[PDB]
């Protein structure tokens, strides 16, 4: 039993071009390049809340994890993402 | 010799009454000096349906 | 003669704690700050265990009672910016705007944070 | 009584539940909010979708129905943010961008 | 002209003391703890004798004495204990308590009353419709173990001043009080408040302070000084009105007709330079000869000129979006030299990126518009950009003078402001504004069809009083009455009431139910009814709370 992210970026894919092909090494590569974004914010989410005396993980130290992390235009598109999903997330009533 | 009566208005009321056949229909018009209540016959309120008329149109 | 007014007229309007506008006895109890957030909160909980008792009595004027209801009619929308009529809607950060100049130089590139404070005065954050 | 997952609550495609698992026990704080995965998850939607979007289109540039690692290459240090970003990473089997410096051109 | 505004101006003379020889041991005290001020005085005057603002404040002082009874009128006097100063009210209701002991004996040392064994007079006092039961009960407990009284009554001051305008006692209308921090429209048969129908909305005059300072603070994010509560309080209270129809006013208050007046301001070698010579005469001799058509050619050239740097420009702005066709046709020139000749080593070198050679090239561009404009001697506009118009109105703005640095303008905040009590939704409370609320009262309530109404629904209308702090703002009563006209039926009669200063109703109310009525004694609590009633005990009289169930 081993994990892979692939048939969900395979559908990521499908979405915007259902006339694509793919090579193994190329999920690979972007498997490698997801699990490296997550590890780089989540121990920068992590190093936060430690710096802050707190001991819990929320949606706004990963907001400001983000803000450091990604360009200034991708970051104001990630924050709009994601907060666009919370809201929606959050709307359960 | 003619007289013409007009009544123009947003409708805030439209209630039917029946006695499948419908006895009568009360309309309430309103505008910028005040409201009016008027009934109306059921030929009157063939005419509305044709027009498909709801609550809030002139 | 200035930092004399004062103590002045601070020494002309001087109570002690022996207050004579006092009654005989006071046993001046202690009481906690209870801010203005928590009295809604004990206040409907004591209406709550009062309704469940009652069940296992409909109220008449409470403070949750007074209370308008919202509105029947649809609301009127409004450029966030200007205060003029909001025709449009910005898809990234959700504020209304009303031509394209105002997206051109304010919607469209600005500051982070902003947003949020400028949905604060209609409630929408 | 049954219902589906947090990811389609979300409107994701990218699985909450793992995402949560992950930063459960990857041991980065002893107690993880809600509303951590599903912002994390929508932050990995945007950034893949993107990626996917630079590569179809180079993929699209080159006549092929096929995503190369050459693809990957020229559109991630094609555009910039992602110069940025993934500077320090060699892309395994990618290449070098073709750059001729001016002054080694035969200007005559 | 601009208008500069500073704080407002403080008392010089201190405040007086009523007289020893007036006291009267068996005469009421009327006191109206409103949330903005106090009105204090004896039951028989007419006028109230003591206004001051309800707030306090502690004052240090080197000498370490630690006096702080500076207390209501007294903060008026330096501009430090001003700032200082602290009301007992935290939102709508009172937090702490002992400020207000120091505020009621303050009071009480001015109103010339020498006690024992506690106040020998009765208290007359207001109270906020439907307030919790902890309120009255540590009212009851203070006002009778703290301070002794004989009696106390309670009620609204909306009820109050409808009292004032028709002392009778019986009469049918309908009051609006526009308050400090609450608006209520509460529905009055036969004398007696029906407190089951009643309606309050969560604004008043200190989130309209508020939210203008909000706007105000959103509008100039760069502005160089602060401003205090007092300086918006007063630009609220004096460039501030209700427009007569917001969806018109609204879609014509910053054009150019309008803005001009309803708009307020508030503060070899040789060979070459011989060919150039011989250029420059040739030119001269031109323009000495011909000026009219080497202007004109001057003048075509810097037109062609100023078209090309504007195409450049153009070019410059659309290379800079990623999500652009010029992009993606950059990104297809990228693919296709790497799918690869002296034209396609010319190609790859000119489709280098050059931003700085660029900026040079728009600079030796704008040096030959600016040869071809001495040429032309020799030989945009803030009217259509509505950014400017709300920002500095309808003059032209510089930004190198430091007096219109300091410069605000409010042109669209004027109507903006008051409008929120019609239409809650903009201060983001989700509730139904005054006209709402008035409609839902006279027309769906009461046995009243709509179409048809009953004869308490044309008293209750024929009988509108408008009471409150904040009916100081002009045309206020003349909104109401068009709204009024405009969802009432035809010919139906609308007589609204308004006070001169609608501000001292209240007092002049429970002055005339103290003294021209002997039925005040009907409200009057004692010291019995406390001792065998307990304190969550309510008197169910014509101008007080209830009981909250049924």
């Amino acid at each position: 039993r081993k994990e892979t992210y692939s048939s969900y970026i395979y559908k990521v894919l499908k979405q915007t071009h259902p006339d694509t092909g793919i090579s193994q090494k190329s999920m690979s590569i972007l498997n490698s390049f997801v699990n490296d974004i997550f590890e780089r914010i989540a121990t920068e989410a992590s190093k936060l809340a430690a710096y802050n005396k707190k001991s819990t993980i929320s949606a706004r130290e990963i907001q400001t994890a983000v803000r450091l992390i990604l360009p200034g235009e991708l970051a104001k598109h990630a924050v709009s993402e994601g907060t666009r999903a919370v809201t929606k997330y959050s709307s359960s009533t | 010799k003619e007289t013409k009566e007009v009544y123009e208005g947003e409708v805030t009321e439209l209630t039917p009454e029946d006695a499948k056949t419908i006895s009568h229909v009360i309309v309430g018009l309103k505008s910028a000096k005040g409201t009016k209540t008027l009934r109306l016959d059921p030929t009157i309120y063939e005419s509305i349906q044709r027009e498909k008329v709801s609550i809030g149109d002139v | 003669e200035r930092l004399l007014f004062l103590r002045s007229v601070g020494e002309r309007n001087e109570i002690g704690f022996p207050s004579r506008f006092k009654s005989a006895h006071y046993k001046k109890p202690t009481r906690r700050h209870k801010s203005a957030r928590q009295l809604i909160s004990d206040e409907n909980k004591r209406i709550n265990a009062l309704l469940t008792k009652a069940n296992k009595l409909v109220p008449k004027a409470t403070y949750f009672s007074v209370e308008a209801p919202p509105s029947i009619r649809p609301a009127k929308k409004y450029c966030d910016v200007t205060g003029l009529k909001g025709f449009y809607k910005s898809p990234t950060n959700n504020i209304r705007y009303h031509n394209a100049e105002i997206y051109q130089l304010i919607v469209k590139p600005m500051a982070p944070g902003v947003d949020q404070e400028y949905l604060k005065l209609r409630g929408a954050n | 009584k049954a219902s589906q997952s947090r990811s389609a609550k979300a409107g994701l495609t990218f699985p909450v539940g793992r995402v949560h698992r992950l930063l459960r026990r990857g041991n980065y704080a002893q107690r993880i909010g809600s509303g951590a995965p599903v912002y994390l998850t929508a932050v990995l939607e945007y950034l893949a979708a993107e990626i996917l979007e630079l590569a179809g289109n180079a993929a699209r540039d080159n006549k092929k129905t096929r995503i190369i690692p050459r693809h990957l290459q020229l559109a991630i240090r094609n555009d910039d943010e992602l110069n940025k970003l993934l500077g320090n990473v060699t892309i395994a089997q990618g290449g070098v961008l073709p750059n001729i410096h001016q002054n080694l051109l035969p200007k005559k | 002209k601009a208008v500069v505004i500073d704080d407002p101006p403080l008392r010089q003379t201190p405040e007086p003391f009523d007289e020893q020889s007036a006291y009267n041991p068996q005469s009421p005290i009327a006191i109206d703890f409103g949330s903005s001020k106090l009105r204090a005085g004896f039951v028989n005057h007419a006028t109230p004798t003591h206004i001051f603002p309800n707030a306090l404040t502690k004052f240090r002082d080197r000498k370490l004495n630690k006096n702080f009874t500076f207390v209501g009128n007294d903060t008026l006097l330096d501009q430090a204990v001003r700032s200082q100063s602290r009301s007992p009210f935290d939102g709508p209701f009172v937090t702490n308590w002992n400020l207000t002991e120091e505020i009621l004996d303050y009071t009480f040392h001015h109103l010339g009353v020498v006690p024992d064994n506690g106040i020998p007079n009765p208290i007359l006092l207001t109270e906020r419709l439907a307030t919790v039961q902890s309120q009255r009960t540590n009212w009851y407990q203070i006002l009778f173990e703290t301070y002794n009284v004989p009696g106390v009554t309670f009620g609204i001051d909306s009820l109050f001043s409808f009292y004032n305008y028709n002392p009778s006692g019986n009469k049918t209308g309908l009051v609006i009080s526009c308050g400090h921090e609450d608006t209520n429209v509460i529905p009055v048969v036969d004398g007696a408040g029906i407190l089951t129908d009643a309606k309050r909305i969560n604004w008043g005059g200190h989130q309209a302070v508020d939210y203008l300072n909000d706007l105000m603070a959103l509008k100039y994010p760069y502005f160089p000084t602060k401003m205090s509560y007092l300086q918006y309080e007063t630009m609220y209270k004096d460039y501030c009105y209700v427009s007569r129809n917001y969806d018109e006013d609204i879609e014509k208050i910053l054009t150019l007709e309008n803005l001009d007046t309803n708009d307020v301001v508030v503060e070899e070698k040789e060979r070459v330079a011989k060919e150039e010579e011989e250029k420059k005469l040739k030119e001269q001799q031109w323009r000495e000869t011909d000026l009219n058509g080497w202007i004109k050619d001057k003048r075509l050239k810097l037109n062609k000129l100023i078209k090309r740097r504007k195409e450049k420009l153009k070019l410059r702005d659309e290379m800079k979006d990623r999500k652009s066709q010029v992009s993606q046709n950059r990104m297809k020139n990228l693919a296709s030299l790497a799918e690869d000749n002296d034209e396609d080593w010319l190609i790859y070198t000119d489709i280098t990126q050059n931003p700085e050679a660029f900026e040079e090239a728009l600079e030796y561009e704008y040096k030959d518009i600016v040869e071809l404009e001495r040429l032309l001697l020799e030989h945009y506009d803030w009217r259509n950009s509505i950014l400017h118009l709300f920002l500095r109105g309808p003059r032209p703005h510089d930004s190198e003078n430091i007096h219109e640095q300091h410069q605000m303008h409010l042109n669209v905040e004027r109507i903006r402001v008051p409008e929120v009590i019609f239409q809650p939704t903009m201060g983001g409370q989700d509730q139904a504004g005054i006209c709402e609320l008035s409609e839902t009262i006279l027309l769906k309530k009461f046995g009243s069809q709509p179409g048809k109404l009953s004869q308490t629904s044309i008293d209750m209308v024929n009988n509108v009083l408008i009471t409150g702090g904040n009916a100081k703002v002009p045309g206020l009563k003349e909104r109401i009455v068009k709204e009024f006209t405009g969802f009432l039926p035809t010919g139906t009669n609308i007589t609204v009431n308004m006070s001169s200063d609608p501000s001292l109703d209240a007092w002049k109310g429970m002055a005339a139910l103290a003294r021209n009525e002997e039925q005040y004694r009907k409200t009057v609590i004692s010291k019995k009814e406390y001792e065998e009633y307990g304190p969550e005990y309510i008197k169910e009289h014509k101008l007080g709370n209830t009981k909250y169930f049924e």
